[PDB]
RNA sequence: AGAGGUGAAAUUCUUGGAUUUAUUGAAGACUAACUACUGCGAAAGCAUUUGCCAAGGACGUUUUCAUUAAUCAAGAACGACCAUAAACUAUGCCGACUAGGGAUCGGGUGGUGUUUUUUUAAUGACCCACUCGGCACCUUACGAGAACUGGGGGGAGUAUGGUCGCAAGGCUGAAACUUAAAGGAA
């Protein structure tokens, strides 16, 4: 009975990105990053900024008709930190608090598999 | 300077839904937005290169495929539906990270095979060495001649399980994990080898369209 | 709520006599957050599972960090500091920085320090908990501390000594206050 | 309509649409997890699969040659364009030398249980004893162990009528001129 999108939470250090797309991942339903909801340029990675961004993402998601979101959460990855930064828990918590049903949480960070350091 | 203004683009989107082929259980996987089918770049042309990456737990209904996400490529589109074909299969990264433990060897194989069509697949496999019951020593490593012999029998058995399957027969083959039991029964006179998996099936090149075969796959 | 999520790690054999003793405290610490968890000794695994009463979506990822920390052999009272929001894991990777084993083990022992002094001073200055283990450096802690300890560990695997970074941390603390 | 990045910023990219997402293609580098006090190499060093080329090691041997051997001064091999790090807290009693102990890697012999299996050719895994040889680890017993170079001799201090230097004055202006304007100080 649901309509499922996908969340594409990118929770790096220094920033977070909540970017709901459709089930293909091609067309985008309301990407708002964390650094635009509050702006002193150091508070952009914060749980508060991820909270604001995820809440208005879920507002536009219920506007377009999406009642439930598969969540795919990634870190900065590559040859770098590989840990979901401070915005990931808050973006997922605001995306669940603002009405959307949550399905299939999965870490999708790019594990580099013999990276290009030296 | 001056940037642009706004016109709401979710009035000119259309909610096509996606049908899964008959190789699975319950096959209405979701919906998709695409721009409305105006003349000069219709919607049915802006589709057809779209893959959806869905979970086999939903595509089979049972939860014991909670890993193993598969990919469906839109090929035909009619009746506000999307007619999808098997385009890939992966594991979730936390599955193989839940498999790898030290003091054992992982053997992995990958072959480039062609099915009974002119599809070519790169099909992978991973397999972890097991310590037996009544084994006292902690290691159970492989002796690397055993790794060559195991990788040889694995490459032979999955290049035999393809070329003797279609994509319908191969998706129907890797739904109930039965190539894994084939590998284990072929391997258990070299090393024990716990949790063989296939981990990845990659489409490389596809033959032609064949709309009648697509519609016969669906029903 | 959440439909179903489950994570699982698998631990080495020597940990089981410890995990069997601390397991009731993991079960209580997760049952206040409404997460089920099992300890499967016949394989040597630990799974965390979202139950029907789990109203927090992102708590299963912190339980995932908890079971993989108990596999990576941090203690339990230092391990259930991961279930609270201002904390996070990190695993800095140092195996792929240098060629010869002599230089590698001397730079890693330079990271641990004379009598553990460099490691304990870095733990104090960054408020983190660090384990130098094998050819990787695990850390728990706040995020400012995690970025600090990551650049310290990678700069110690390159040639610049970690006491220089510790002096810069003491300077930067006194300039931040 | 921001994105980098930072302790904060900044340089920088950005409505010619950055960052994020999806599909695709290329280029260079690397071979994560498995990765160990484990394996190999004379050392420097060596981790994707498969094939070929030669090589090396231990083991097995009721095979062959018959002293061909060990040691190191010398010498030989390995080790006009885009620019880069190295060491940095460390350790122990030495050799001609006795037994060992637990584990581990490679080979071999025996034992007789389970994984195996069968009339296509072989090739296993584990357990237990014995054994040979390796990288290590924990103990043991007993021995003269002597006949890319350049240097004064301890640690911690203390004192100075010697030698060699630095170094104080005191409002500037402003001195031959008791002299402006502006400033310091109170």
């Amino acid at each position: 009975s649901q309509v499922f999108g996908v969340a594409r939470i990118y929770a790096s250090f220094n920033d977070t990105f909540v970017h709901v797309t459709d089930l293909s991942g091609k067309e985008t339903i309301a990407r708002v990053t964390g650094g635009m909801k509050v702006k002193a340029d150091r508070d952009e990675s914060s749980p508060y900024a991820a909270m604001l961004a995820a809440q208005d993402v879920a507002a536009k998601c219920k506007e377009v008709g999406i009642t439930a979101v598969h969540v795919k959460i990634r870190a900065t990855g590559g040859t770098r930190t590989k840990t979901p930064g401070p915005g990931g828990q808050a973006a997922l918590r605001a995306l669940a608090r603002s009405g959307l049903r949550i399905g299939r949480i999965e870490d999708v960070t790019p594990v580099p598999s013999d990276s290009t350091r030296k | 300077g001056q940037k642009k203004r706004v016109v709401d683009p979710f009035t000119r989107k259309e909610w096509f839904d996606i049908k899964a082929p008959s190789t699975f259980e319950n096959r209405n996987v979701g919906k998709t937005l695409v721009n409305k089918s105006t003349g000069l770049k219709s919607a049915s042309d802006a589709l057809k290169g779209r893959v959806v990456e869905v979970c086999l737990a939903d595509l089979q209904g049972s939860e014991d495929h909670s890993f193993r996400k598969i990919k469906l490529r839109v090929d035909e589109v009619q009746g506000k539906n999307l007619l999808t074909n098997f385009h890939g299969m992966d594991f979730t990264t936390d599955k193989l990270r839940s498999m790898v433990r030290k003091w054992q060897t992982l053997i992995e194989a990958n072959v480039t095979v062609k099915t009974s069509d002119d599809y070519v697949l790169r099909i992978f496999a991973i397999a972890f060495t097991r310590k037996q019951a009544n084994q006292v020593k902690r290691h159970s490593y492989a002796q690397s001649s055993h790794i060559r012999a195991i990788r040889k029998v694995i490459s032979e058995i999955l290049t035999k399980e393809v070329q003797g399957s279609t994509l319908a027969q191969l998706t129907s083959k890797l739904i109930p994990e039965v190539i894994n039991k084939e590998i284990e029964n072929a391997t258990k006179d070299i090393f024990p080898l716990q949790n063989i998996h296939v981990r990845k099936v990659k489409l490389l090149k596809q033959p032609k369209f064949d709309v009648g075969a697509l519609m016969a796959l669906h029903g | 709520f959440a439909e179903e999520s489950s994570f699982m790690t698998l631990f080495p054999k020597y940990r089981e006599s410890y995990l069997k003793t601390i397991w009731n405290d993991v079960t209580r610490a997760l049952d206040k957050h409404n997460i089920a968890c099992v300890l499967d000794l016949v394989e040597g695994s630990m799974t965390v599972k979202t139950t029907r009463k789990t109203y927090d979506p992102a708590i299963i990822l912190k339980a995932r960090d908890l079971i993989k920390l108990l596999a990576r052999s941090v203690p339990f009272p230092q391990a259930v500091k991961i279930l609270q929001d201002d904390m996070a894991c990190d695993v800095i990777k140092i195996g792929n920085f240098v060629t010869n084993k002599e230089r590698f083990v001397k730079r890693r022992q330079r990271l641990v320090g004379p009598n553990g002094n460099t490691l304990k001073a870095l733990e104090l200055l960054t408020k983190c908990y660090i384990l130098v283990q094998g050819n990787t450096v695990s850390a728990m802690g706040p995020f400012k501390g995690l970025k600090e300890v990551r650049r310290v560990v990678e700069d110690c695997m390159k040639n610049i000594h970690p006491i220089y970074h510790i002096k810069e941390l003491m300077i930067k603390r006194e300039l931040a206050k």
